[PDB]
DNA sequence: AGCAGATATCACTCAGCACGA
DNA sequence: TCGTGCTGAGTGATATCTGCTTTGGGTGGGTGGGTGGGTTGAGGCAAT
């Protein structure tokens, strides 16, 4: 499936549940973006520039407050640090927003339709097209950004020292 | 008079004789130029100077037979266009005529120039016409039935070739009654053998028998081709065909190289089976290739020489090494002394002493450490690159194995064998199965790696150096710790490195920030990666340093005061055979015969650098 | 249905003689 | 020693009839082989 992937997102669904050999292929596929075959009946190569989306659970199957970030995941912290963003998503009850959820779920069951009336969404072939104008497009950064991002790395650098203290 | 017409044409055979001889014999380069608009390139000697004439002569001189043309050349002439489209349209008969004028002109300019080159050799020659860029290259799925029996041009991956398979010519046949030998010719692969003996005194009828192995046979095989990946529409299987190369064609493509080929597309019809003439409706194409194309001197010794002379020879090479890693100077030169490695030396008396050098990059994972691996891979001219326990990798061991296209068994050798003399790089050396690893610890201490399974007893030479990476056992390494336990190795296998390198990322505000300005910048001279390459090569396979008399007392003297420092052990005896094998290294970089104390210097510098990590 | 082995009935070559030239 | 039949049985030859067997799959078997194909699923075993 990695390469009806190549160039574009791979969706990828029970990350952690994934075997190591599989864990090798994305692996391979991130630090190299290749995807090699390397065997009697045939031997191919086939460049793989494709991103990555994983859902996983924690290793207790819903995070412990107690034990650390990284005792909670289960995959070696180099895939972690290898991913360039990481979302953290979890349910902390609460009179009202349980609520809300359960409005939205009982009015999409019954009315077969989107509950939310304050806004119109826009339609998605004008959202894919736009997405596909700016893929098409390249942007440039001057020398003053890369200053300030420069600046910005040290106080992040400094503060994730002082944090992982 | 009798008038030879290809079947199915009204093209005279005798006219395209004639035609393509006035084009072997006069023909410019500057036709060329200004049929492709380039006229105002024509230079005064060579573009007014005949061609393909040259061209002959030189085969002659070489002894070679094979002539490369060029279809635009036709196009060129006024008279060959006809032929040019031809040869587009008819190629097998155009082909044949070709190879007759060739070998006809051939003889001719001997004939002519009553040179004094012998003619019975060119008589029993056979001589052939690779014609190339015939158009625009096609698609295999732009294949139609329409162009059978075609020229066309094809570029794809090779995927797999088979084995030489003998093509009949020429069928020999003997009489069982006479010891009467004749030999009939083959067309179309059929096999006209005679129906008496040819013999008036001996007319025996039906007692001919076939020889097989006086006959004469020829070179075919047959590769399978996959279409480029830029040909894929949307991201299917890509298609394949199946090409035929015969002759000097042969062997001219290995598995995995992009080439272009030009053939006939041709069609072959399959029996239903193998008792019977009958055939399927359905016929199978491929394609017969005809041309196929892969898409040291004395000035390079004196520019090697002139670098050598240079003085700042050693910041050169390490620089030009890694140009895109920031600040590992020491790492860059412990990379540049191991690849130009030790000598090795073969004794009598004494056995075999390793001259390679090995090294383990180990540290922080945010520091650049594949990088360098992958570098190192690409400046050294043999290795192979692999991750412990890695099923993409061929292997770090020989293993028997199952030729699944053939259904053979095959010794198949592992990385460390495929890498001797070179260097390989191990890219996740922490985990590694305990059979690789027992694996490692023999070639790094016998440097052959030896099985006895399948039947089979033999023992394959791997005299290869390891440059291994690994990561600490946590999210970093702790300094408190000491290095065995962060880098999660045995004692044992960590004990044999010659020099052990602890790149940490330290959280430095300096540090931090020029690392930033270097990274954002990439969005002293250095050389260039295939003029390194040959460098190393050459100094690999030429240059043999010796260790001289203050050698040895500079290296007597180190090793007694690193000793002396310390009950704790400070240094042990490998730590003098490293020694050693770096200077040695050294004395080869600087292209020198006799190692000095500034290379012992040098070496004692870099082991103490790694023994302070330590 | 196609293929390989076999039977038997179909001609053709060298054989040679009578007449006469 | 040429030409023209008549005789002729021998030496062919070619136009002409009599019996397999096959595909592939257990409606030929395991004293035809497993390197001529089939072949994914369950089961027991040793190294791990
Ligand atoms: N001195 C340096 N100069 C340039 N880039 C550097 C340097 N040190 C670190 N980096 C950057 O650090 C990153 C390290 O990537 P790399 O592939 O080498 O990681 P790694 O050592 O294999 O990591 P891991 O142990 O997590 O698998 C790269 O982006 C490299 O650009
Ligand atoms: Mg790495
Ligand atoms: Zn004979």
């Amino acid at each position: 499936a990695l390469v009806l992937a190549d160039n574009g997102i791979c969706c990828i669904d029970e990350f952690d549940k994934m075997d190591e050999s599989d864990r090798t292929a994305i692996h391979e596929v991130m630090e190299q973006q290749t995807i090699s075959i390397s065997k009697a009946g045939i031997n191919t190569t086939l460049n793989a520039r494709t991103s990555i989306l994983a859902a996983a659970n924690p290793l207790y199957g819903r995070y412990n407050p107690r034990l650390s970030p990284l005792d909670n995941i289960n995959l070696p912290a180099a895939l972690l640090s290898r991913f360039d963003i990481l979302f953290l998503m979890l349910d902390i009850p609460s009179r009202d927003d349980d609520e809300k959820l359960a409005e939205h779920v009982t009015y999409v069951h019954m009315h077969n339709k989107q509950p939310d009336l304050d806004f119109t969404p826009v339609e998605p072939s004008k959202m894919r097209e736009y997405i596909a104008y700016a893929k098409t497009k390249r942007p440039v950064m001057s020398e003053a950004v890369n200053d300030y991002v420069v600046q910005a790395y040290i106080r992040l650098r400094q503060d994730s020292k002082r944090e992982m203290d | 008079e009798p008038l030879r017409i290809i079947w199915g044409t009204n093209v005279s055979i005798q006219e395209c004789t004639t035609n393509f001889r006035n084009f072997l014999m006069s023909f410019k380069y500057k036709f060329r130029k200004i049929l492709d608009e380039r006229e105002e390139f024509i230079n005064n000697t060579t573009d007014e100077e005949l061609y393909y004439i040259k061209q002959l002569n030189e085969m002659r001189e070489l002894g070679t037979s094979n002539l490369n043309l060029d279809a635009r050349n036709l196009l060129a002439y006024k008279q060959t266009e006809d032929l040019y489209h031809q040869l587009l349209n008819y190629p097998q008969e155009v082909i044949s005529i070709m190879d007759q004028t060739i070998k006809d002109c051939m003889v001719s300019l001997i004939v002519d120039n009553n040179l004094d080159y012998d003619l019975d050799e060119i008589e029993t020659k056979f001589y052939k016409v690779r014609p190339y860029n015939v158009g625009s290259c096609k698609g295999m799925r732009e294949l139609n039935p329409n162009d059978i029996d075609k020229l066309i041009n094809l570029k794809g991956l090779v995927l797999r070739s088979t084995p030489v398979i003998p093509d009949m010519k020429v069928a020999f046949f003997k009489c069982n009654v006479c010891d009467h030998t004749m030999a009939v010719e083959i067309d179309r692969g059929v096999i006209q053998e005679p129906a008496r003996c040819e013999r008036i005194d001996c007319n025996e009828p039906n007692s001919m028998s076939l020889i097989h192995n006086r006959c004469s046979f020829a070179d075919k095989q047959v590769i399978k081709l996959q279409e480029t990946p830029d040909f894929v529409p949307d991201g299917q299987t890509p298609h394949s065909i199946s090409l035929c190369v015969y002759d000097e064609l042969v062997d001219s493509c290995r598995a995995g190289d992009r080439i272009e080929v030009t053939g006939t597309f041709r069609s072959i019809p399959i029996r239903a089976n193998s008792r019977q003439r009958v055939l399927k409706s359905l016929y199978k194409t491929y394609v017969d290739v005809v041309h196929v194309k892969k898409v040291i001197t004395d000035q390079d010794l004196a520019k090697i020489r002139e670098v050598a002379a240079r003085e700042d020879l050693y910041s050169l090479l390490a620089r030009s090494i890694a140009p895109s890693i920031y600040e590992l100077e020491d790492v860059k030169k412990g990379i540049l002394l191991q690849l130009f490695g030790g000598t090795n030396k073969t004794f009598t008396k004494g056995g075999r002493y390793r001259g390679d050098i090995n090294i383990l990059l180990c540290g922080d994972p945010s520091t650049s450490k594949s990088q360098i691996l992958q570098y190192v891979h690409k400046i050294t001219p043999r290795g192979v690159y692999t991750s412990g326990k890695g099923s993409s990798a061929v292997g770090l061991t020989a293993y028997i194995t199952r030729d699944v296209d053939t259904k053979q068994l095959v010794l198949e050798s592992g990385a460390l064998v495929l890498s001797d003399g070179g260097v390989c790089c191990i890219d996740e050396f922490d985990k590694m199965s305990d059979s690789t690893r027992s694996v490692l610890h023999e070639v790094m201490e016998q440097q052959t790696i030896s099985i006895a399974k399948a039947g089979i007893i033999t023992t394959l030479n791997a005299r290869s150096s390891i440059l291994a990476s690994a990561n600490p056992i946590g999210s970093r390494y702790n300094p408190n710790l000491p290095v065995t336990e962060n880098i999660d190795l045995p004692p044992p296998l960590l004990s044999r490195f010659d020099l052990v390198y602890l790149v940490l990322d330290k959280v430095d505000e300096k540090n931090d920030r020029e690392l930033a300005k270097h990274l954002t910048n990439l969005y002293d001279d250095v050389l260039p990666v295939e003029f390194l390459t040959m460098y190393i090569s050459y100094a690999k396979e030429h240059i043999h340093p010796i260790i001289t008399e203050a050698a040895k007392t500079e290296l007597v003297r180190a090793y007694v005061g690193m000793r002396k420092m310390g009950k704790r052990i400070t240094a042990t005896t490998r730590q003098l055979e490293s020694m050693i094998r770096l200077a040695e290294a050294h004395a080869k970089m600087k292209l020198k015969n006799v190692v000095e104390l500034e290379d012992v210097q040098e070496a004692v510098r870099l082991i103490r650098s790694a023994i302070k990590d330590y």
